[PDB]
């Protein structure tokens, strides 16, 4: 019984959907189980490596808080009096003995307290980065669509053999639709592996997509990503945050 | 300029530990999650620096306003002196004016 | 001392009008084109040219004007998919008789942008409408 | 590995402990209760009659309105007198 | 189309090890290190400039400053109390109607314009709503029940030519914020307040039939419409016998903010319900 | 580090913990309540809103009590609520 | 659950490729053969999937995921299958590309 997936959103007349194979995780040899169509505006956009770099740097940086702090000359313990008189001593003139010139003196500039390197990229830019990551993953033959993400056994060695037989790559990232709906077999199989990482649909990002050589998507995950990413191409600006009720948005 | 005469122990750093494998996994929690949570809520750190960024004077002002009622005596004194020094330097010193 | 209140649902249909849409509605179909505002929808079949100028999210032509340094005037054609070199050739051929010389153009292939030196926004909008984009 | 459960915003109403001295006052002000009722209504557990002003609040509001909002007839009469004086 | 996708097949894997920003996107920072950027580090020789003790901006070295020798004159005097009205061209209104942002089949309100993103109102910046201008009156071919705060005489004439209804109403800042953003107000959990009357400076504007004021005498509306039609040389449409006469003649009470809703009601959007007060004092206060 | 409880609440926590908690409830609430003393050395204004003479606009206006110093010998007599300004 | 040996992914187009394509087109479409059987579109998703899967099983070579949108007609499929695919790398090619006598290369991995 072939499994066939059609695009659920209006495709522009000037672009045709891109076709992809639908594999299965049950058997080693069964690598052609179905056929799916993917929107060109998600899996076939133009590859923007600059946008990919922007999104990857943003992901690496916005969460960073550097807990580095050094005491200035005003925070070092002593140094409250002139060590010697200004004139007559014949040596250099100094004020506090905690000046940056001195041995145990404070740092001139240094790092000052916890510093937050937090900035937020525009939402359309982030969505375009996700789209470009998916597009390059599909173009470089590093994206594989499976169905229901089910496994026969909970042995991580089974996944290792399957990956090395299918030549997926050293690193595999399996994405499922929902966290609580992931089958226990694949959950236990991937709980004991380092290069095989299993994440929900909401946990997909450019950094992990680039970190892992191979991306594995289920059909519901593909539909979810398609619907979530194609919404920003024909949307108004938010009068108030979208968490608030709208006419056509949850 | 004397440099060490022995090989340092080569750090066996792995790129596939839990933190490196799940780094920033939910960075798109909002975009892919029918907005309820901003990526601000994933930032762990000081209370006065979650989802905010500023220069040293603004950071000191925000820290004093937010957690200044729980600071120690010398810490609060140092913060006040740093605020005063930064105010004077930023509003009275420099080249470009 | 809480005052008594009446719980009703009949009047709640007025609250539906007060909910703004999060998406941009598709333009209504008109019996005559162009519309009184000058808007005109794209042709049903795509042209055979080896490039496509995708419409804006508000269903407008992506031709804009840009100013730099206060005196550098430019025209930007965006959302170009296909042979942007062919689009540049067509634009320069169309604009040569108007200026008496080949217009100065810059092509951003990684982005898909044409940048002409000068304000030709309305002329290029009309040209793209006639060409069917 | 397996990813941690996603961070999800709970939809149930939240009520801070009023006996805690460390809880902020903005979470104990009546506006917080009104907003909780607006967000949830049934699950909030707030009596809907508290949203409207009480007797004393209504009296204060009416006094303020009478003092700082003249009636249309009075305002028109004042305008007429002003135009008459200017003429 | 996207030949870059086919080019990417020959290229190796795209990973974090090969990532480059756009050229010219990040100008490299320069530090006072080296022969060229050292030796006073771009500060100059002695004086106040190298030691960073320059005077303020307006200082001219002891001379009476330019920004202080000019006499004070009222230019921004009372700027924070002047009424502001965002302009809305008839051309822009026609563009919105043609693109479907606003439906002419329903009474057009400030809330509808904000939802359609045709105008942006900032009540904190002393905006008092939307005014109508005549910048596109020649090609305006729509019949709408417009509802603005100020209206130009030519814009009114243009709308009445096609057979619409122009009504100018007043909104105090609180009700204006509520109209602009009703959903945040409904999540605020407060009863709908009454609409404050215009001040004495704006009462003549809103009580005259020439401006189509919402507090004006309805008996003088046909006279003003006929005078307008005679002035601008067009026949006044038979609005009464129109199919959409109910939609054209729908009106808001001068103490009413929304359509259908009444002051004092609480809109519980979670349960999709409306709570109405029943106390005599509350009803008298809200209807007074 | 930072204190869990702000320094302002230290006195209230000390009153809540220990023998201070065994005091009668009416006494505890009588000391907890803080009524504003009647104006003595400053004249209060009536309305909460006033018209600015130079701006001709309505503005909110409030009462700021003037600090009064009560010398120790004021506790041995009845000064009527007034002291040293 | 035994692991089959991993294929070398080395594809050499056989002489009977045209006959195999014709037979598979017959077995998939099941209708009368037109005059130009190489110009039939693969628009039908079921037929395209069945044809591609049968070809992959027959020739031990499947179309890559990126080229599925390119595969539109039997002519395109024939063009795809007429080109060989080599798994050996540049070093492997240089080793077997008849190195001169004075050039010695030894693998150190
Ligand atoms: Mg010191
Ligand atoms: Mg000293
Ligand atoms: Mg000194
Ligand atoms: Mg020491
Ligand atoms: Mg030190
Ligand atoms: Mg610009
Ligand atoms: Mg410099
Ligand atoms: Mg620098
Ligand atoms: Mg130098
Ligand atoms: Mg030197
Ligand atoms: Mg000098
Ligand atoms: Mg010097
Ligand atoms: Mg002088
Ligand atoms: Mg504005």
């Amino acid at each position: 019984p072939p499994v066939l997936r059609k695009c659920e959103l209006p495709v522009p007349a000037h672009r045709r959907p891109v076709q992809a194979w639908i594999e299965s995780l049950r058997g080693y040899e069964q690598e052609r189980v179905g056929l799916t169509e993917l929107h060109p505006d998600v899996f076939s956009t133009a590859p923007r490596l600059d946008i990919l770099h922007q999104v990857a740097i943003w992901q690496k940086n916005f969460k960073r808080i550097s807990y580095a702090k050094t005491k200035t000359r005003a925070e070092v313990r002593g140094g409250g009096r002139k060590p010697w008189v200004q004139k007559g001593s014949g040596r250099a003139r100094h004020g506090s003995i905690r000046s940056p010139i001195w041995r145990g003196g404070g740092v001139a500039h240094g790092p000052r307290g916890p510093t937050s390197y937090y900035y937020m990229l525009p939402m359309k830019v982030r969505v375009q980065g996700l789209k470009v990551a998916l597009t390059v993953k599909l173009a470089q033959d590093d994206l594989h669509i499976v169905d229901s993400l089910e496994l026969p056994t909970a042995d991580p060695q089974y996944l290792i053999e399957l990956a090395r037989y299918r030549r997926w790559g050293d690193s595999v990232l399996l994405v499922d639709l929902e966290h609580e709906d992931m089958p226990q077999n694949v959950v236990a199989a991937t709980s004991g592996l380092k290069t095989f990482n299993l994440v929900p649909a909401v946990g997909l990002n450019v950094h992990s997509m680039l970190k892992h050589q191979t991306l594995v998507l289920t059909l519901p995950t593909v539909a979810f990503l398609e619907e979530k990413l194609l919404w920003h191409n024909s949307r108004y600006t938010p009068l108030y945050p979208f968490r608030l009720p709208y006419c056509d948005f949850p | 300029f004397h440099v060490r005469v022995t090989l340092p122990p080569r750090k066996v750093v792995d790129r596939w530990n839990e933190k490196r494998a799940m780094f920033g996994v939910y960075d798109n929690i909002g975009i892919l999650g029918n907005f309820e949570k901003h990526p601000k809520e994933l930032i762990k750190g000081p209370i006065w620096l979650r989802g905010w960024k500023g220069n040293e004077l603004q950071r000191c002002i925000r820290k004093k306003r937010m957690v200044g009622n729980r600071m120690f005596i010398d810490d609060l004194h140092n913060l006040n002196k740093r605020i005063s020094y930064l105010y004077k330097h930023f509003n009275r010193h420099g080249k470009y004016r | 001392e809480y005052p008594s209140f009446v719980e009703s649902v009949d009047e709640y249909h007025f609250v539906e009008r007060l909910l703004p849409p999060a998406s941009i509605p598709r333009p209504p179909k008109h019996e005559h084109y162009p519309t009184p505002s000058g808007w005109q929808p794209p042709r049903d079949p795509a042209p055979s040219l080896p490039y496509f100028v995708r419409r804006s999210r508000m269903h407008n032509i992506p031709v804009y004007r840009d100013i730099t340094h206060g005196n550098r005037q430019m025209t930007v054609i965006r959302k170009v998919e296909g042979d942007i070199w062919a689009l540049q050739k067509d634009v320069e051929d169309f604009l040569s008789p108007l200026l008496g010389k080949t217009p100065v153009t810059q092509v951003n292939e990684v982005t898909g942008t044409l940048r002409v030196k000068g304000y030709f926004d309305q002329q290029l909008k009309a040209w793209l409408l006639e060409k069917g984009f | 590995y397996r990813a941690r459960p996603p961070p999800r915003r709970s939809q149930e109403p939240r009520w801070p402990d009023p006996d805690d001295p460390l809880t902020p006052r903005w979470q104990l002000s009546p506006r917080y209760a009104a907003k909780q009722f607006a967000r949830h209504g049934a699950a909030s557990g707030v009596a809907a009659g508290s949203l409207w002003p009480s007797q004393e609040q209504l009296r204060e509001l009416e006094a303020e309105e009478r003092e700082w909002y003249p009636s249309l007839a009075a305002m028109q009469e004042s305008l007429r007198v002003q135009q008459l004086a200017e003429e | 189309g996207p030949r870059a996708l086919d080019l990417l097949r020959a290229l190796p894997r795209v990973s974090l090890a090969n990532l480059k920003p756009n050229p010219g996107s990040r100008k490299p920072e320069r530090r006072p290190r080296g022969r060229r950027r050292g030796r006073k580090c771009g500060r100059g020789h002695k004086g106040e400039r190298q030691r960073g003790t320059r005077p303020r901006l307006g200082f001219e070295g002891g001379q009476t400053p330019f920004y202080l020798r000019i006499p004070k004159y009222g230019f921004n005097e009372g700027h924070s109390f002047r009424h502001q009205y965002q302009p809305l061209s008839l051309n822009r209104l026609q563009y919105l109607i043609d693109l479907g942002r606003v439906d002419p089949t329903q009474p057009i309100d400030l809330t509808q314009l904000v939802n359609g993103r045709g105008v942006t109102i900032q009540p904190s910046k002393r905006d008092y709503g939307v005014q109508l201008v005549e910048e596109g009156a020649d090609t305006f071919k729509a019949k709408v029940n417009i509802e603005v705060q100020m209206a130009s005489e030519l814009a009114i004439a243009a709308i009445e030519k096609n057979g619409g209804v122009v009504t100018t109403a007043f909104y105090d800042p609180r009700s204006l914020e509520i109209l602009c953003k009703p959903v945040p107000f409904f999540l605020r959990g407060q009863p709908i307040p009454k609409r404050m009357l215009p001040p004495e400076a704006l009462v003549p504007y809103y009580t005259d039939a020439k401006n189509r004021g919402y507090l004006a005498d309805p008996a003088r509306f046909p006279e003003a419409r006929l005078e307008l039609a005679r002035k601008y040389g067009y026949v006044l449409p038979d609005i009464t016998k129109d199919e959409l006469f109910k939609m054209l003649s729908t009106r808001k009470d001068p103490r009413q903010i929304f359509f259908g809703l009444a002051p004092g009601w609480v809109v519980n959007m979670a349960d999709k319900k409306i709570l109405k007060p029943t106390d005599e004092n509350l009803l008298k206060y809200y209807s007074s | 580090p930072l204190h869990k409880v702000p320094v302002g609440l230290w006195k209230q926590l000390r009153l809540w913990e220990g023998i201070y908690s065994r005091l009668p409830r009416h006494y505890l609430r009588s000391l907890e309540e803080a009524r504003t003393p009647t104006p003595v050395h400053y004249r209060p204004h009536g309305a909460k809103f006033k018209i600015n003479p130079k701006n001709w606009q309505r503005e909110r206006v409030e009462d700021v009590p003037i600090p009064v110093h009560y010398p120790p010998e004021s506790q041995l007599g009845l000064w009527g609520g007034e002291g040293w300004v | 659950l035994v692991c089959p040996p991993i294929q070398s992914r080395t594809y050499i187009p056989p002489e009977d490729l045209q006959s195999r394509l014709e037979s598979h087109v017959k077995e998939v479409f099941g209708s009368s053969v037109p005059s130009n059987w190489q110009d039939i579109s693969l628009e039908d998703v079921h037929l395209k999937f069945s044809f591609l899967a049968r070809l992959a099983n027959d020739l031990r070579h499947a179309v890559p995921n990126s080229r599925l949108h390119q595969m539109c007609r039997v002519r395109d499929v024939l063009d795809f299958y007429n080109v060989p695919v080599q798994d050996r790398s540049k070093f492997d090619e240089l080793i077997a590309s008849n190195l001169p006598h004075n050039l010695k290369i030894t693998w150190g991995y």
